[PDB]
RNA sequence: CUUUAAUGUUUGAUGUUCUAACGUUGACCCGUAAUCCGGGUUGCGGACAGUGUCUGGUGGGUAGUUUGACUGGGGCGGUCUCCUCCUAAAGAGUAACGGAGGAGCACGAAGGUUGGCUAAUCCUGGUCGGACAUCAGGAGGUUAGUGCAAUGGCAUAAGCCAGCUUGACUGCGAGCGUGACGGCGCGAGCAGGUGCGAAAGCAGGUCAUAGUGAUCCGGUGGUUCUGAAUGGAAGGGCCAUC
RNA sequence: UGAACUCGCUGUGAAGAUGCAGUGUACCCGCGGCAAGACGGAAAGACCCCGUGAACCUUUACUAUAGCUUGACACUGAACA
RNA sequence: GUUUAUUAAAAACACAGCACUGUGCAAACACGAAAGUGGACGUAUACGGUGUGACGCCUGCCCGGUGCCGGAAGGUUAAU
RNA sequence: UUUUGUAUAAUGGGUCAGCGACUUAUAUUCUGUAGCAAGGUUAACCGAAUAGGGGAGCCGAAGGGAAACCGAGUCUUAACU
């Protein structure tokens, strides 16, 4: 049987050009008023999954 | 929506690139409603592209090869 | 009244010692007060981090009638 | 915790707003400040203070 | 189960 | 209006009967040599009761589960996130149910900037006035102060006061620190647009270091980015926020 | 019942030794007897803790539910104040 | 009298007696999706449930809590 | 065997013989190897049946953006040094 995708991972990580994964930052969902504008601003753009986490991400996305 | 290469297009047989033609030449997909021509690969024979968005690059590439681009 | 508490260590200290060649913007010290004061080409941020403003070599000095420690950045 | 969240809204058309707190229990007067409004890209007046 | 072995 | 009182309209509503649905675990007749059942006749009830669907309440009667971890065994007690100092062996880091404390807020000024200013404590003198209130002088030299715990800073003040004020700006960010990670911190500089200053210049909150909660789901505003035949719309995305 | 050519003492040692070190003692093999040892046999400790185990039992634990109970509609009609 | 057949025979269970409380009979109650049946071919001097336990002398104070019983005006309150 | 550590007085085995525990399927990636190579390969099916037909499809030669879309660029932002 085909491996099944961890469908929640596929809603959170996207595979990119050199084979990595972009992902949205954490902490820009609510409780916003107290967080510095600077802080929030650097959380807007997306980011790469870390070296230590590619194991896990990739495990969750055979078909990425 | 699909993308087309300069590298294709010289292979539709009937120097006229349009959705059903590419499709026939098996380069896009039976259900594609829209397709662009990217500056990828070289283009050599002149050729006519009908009803296909075309990037700046691809336009130069195609036009230099003595081809036409009629939306 | 029951002890048991403490707080995460703040990794304060010298990050680049004398002679070290750093790029501009590079933290030279994480400190709490101003043990060190920014000298030439060295900045002082909010927490009193001293950072570099020009690329060059970390110099440590003692200047003034107060005899205060200063960190500067000389061009290499 | 007494202090209470409020929005400052842009006097310009733009629905833009900033966000902060105040001690309604003592400074009930609405809060009016000049803040940059990045839609009109001009320092305009901001109002309201819950 | 009843104290000494095996009462 | 302070609060009552006289017809309505219909509508149920409490109400009155009726009988014909329906109940009869009264009597009788026949199928029948039958305390079942069916039909019939009568008596008694009667739109009640009862049952179906929906619905509030009750419901250890039954059912399925939950009922944390650290711990000088376990339990009791205590503790669980964060901040400060010591233990920590003069870079970082570093354990214990080691030693001591603090936070889960506050401030539209207690933020910005320009100008200015400088404590504590003791002695001497001085109305009410006292060991200590305010006044003057000398000593003193930051032992004061810093919204708060500790530590480190602070006079060029970061301490104190006034004016003008919103930089407690939006977009970004070379380059660093710190983290297994999520992430967290510092940051010159660039662009727009601000305030204070004659100007050089300063300002992206507060002397710094606590003052906090991921993700999902949902709310509000913005924004045609998306829009399942097409145009719309719902819903979704994106940005702000709860 | 791993295999045995299967002694004492004092030490040592995964810390209570026939088997290790030192030393003492003892010719080879039975039979009748005794139970101080072989942490003797039997039974994967019942105490104790642990497992995000099991089962029953309890209750103003949670969540449901049979039952009990409330009303609305249906089976459900007529004539009068 | 009964009881742990196989480590407990007992002071435990039952018991006559007593008290509460339910029940108008198609009874309450109990086994049953139901029909049917026990209760009972009984009918409140009966039948069920609960407690207490011959008998003698007796069984006081408390209804706030928790249960239960009664209430109807307000308040709150379902489907509709 | 399990342990920081076992002659251990901790576990298992009276002895022998036979038997007794990392497999299989489909996905997926990686290494090695073979083929072909900007291409590679076909599935069901067809069949002259391990041939041949069948290119439906799948992977790859293009990315960036949530997306519209743009494209060797793209996004971010009014714009980026
Ligand atoms: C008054 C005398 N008693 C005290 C209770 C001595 C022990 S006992 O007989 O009573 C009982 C059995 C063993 N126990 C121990 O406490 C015990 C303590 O250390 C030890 N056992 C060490 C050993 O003796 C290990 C031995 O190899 C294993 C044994 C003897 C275990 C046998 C199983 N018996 C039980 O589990 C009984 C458990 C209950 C009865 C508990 C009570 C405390 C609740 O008693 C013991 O364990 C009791
Ligand atoms: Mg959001
Ligand atoms: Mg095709
Ligand atoms: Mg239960
Ligand atoms: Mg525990
Ligand atoms: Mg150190
Ligand atoms: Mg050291
Ligand atoms: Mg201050
Ligand atoms: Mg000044
Ligand atoms: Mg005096
Ligand atoms: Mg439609
Ligand atoms: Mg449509
Ligand atoms: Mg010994
Ligand atoms: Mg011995
Ligand atoms: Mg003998
Ligand atoms: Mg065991
Ligand atoms: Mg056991
Ligand atoms: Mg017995
Ligand atoms: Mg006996
Ligand atoms: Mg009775
Ligand atoms: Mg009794
Ligand atoms: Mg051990
Ligand atoms: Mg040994
Ligand atoms: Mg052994
Ligand atoms: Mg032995
Ligand atoms: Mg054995």
């Amino acid at each position: 049987p085909k491996i099944k995708t961890v469908r929640g991972a596929a809603k959170r990580f996207k595979k990119t050009g050199k084979g990595g994964f972009k992902h949205k930052h954490a902490n820009l969902r609510h409780i916003l008023t107290k967080k510095a504008t600077k802080r929030k601003r650097h959380l807007r753009p997306k980011a790469m999954v870390s070296k230590g986490d590619l194991g896990l991400v990739i495990a969750c996305l055979p078909y990425a | 929506t699909a993308e087309i290469r300069l590298s294709d297009l010289a292979k539709v047989e009937g120097g006229v690139v349009d959705l059903n033609t590419l499709k026939a030449a098996n380069i896009i997909g039976i259900q594609i409603e829209f397709a662009k021509v990217i500056l990828a690969g070289e283009v050599t024979t002149p050729v006519t592209v009908r009803g296909l968005r075309v990037t700046k690059g691809a336009r130069a590439a195609i036009e230099a090869a003595g081809g036409k681009i009629e939306e | 009244t029951r002890n048991g508490r403490d707080s995460e260590a703040k990794r304060l200290g010298v990050k680049r010692f004398g002679g070290e060649s750093v790029l501009a913007g590079s933290i030279i010290v994480r400190q709490r007060g101003t043990k060190f004061h920014a000298g030439a080409n060295v900045g002082c941020g909010r927490d009193h981090t001293l950072f570099a403003k020009a690329d060059g070599k970390v110099k440590f000095e003692v200047k003034g009638p107060k005899n205060r420690k200063f960190i500067s950045i000389e061009a290499e | 915790g007494i202090r209470e969240k409020i929005k400052l809204v842009s006097s310009a058309g733009t629905g833009h707003f900033y966000t902060t707190t105040k001690n309604k229990r003592t400074k009930p007067e609405k809060l009016e400040l000049k803040k940059f409004d990045p839609v009109v890209r001009q320092h305009v007046i901001y109002k309201e203070a819950k | 189960x009843t104290x000494p072995f095996x009462x």
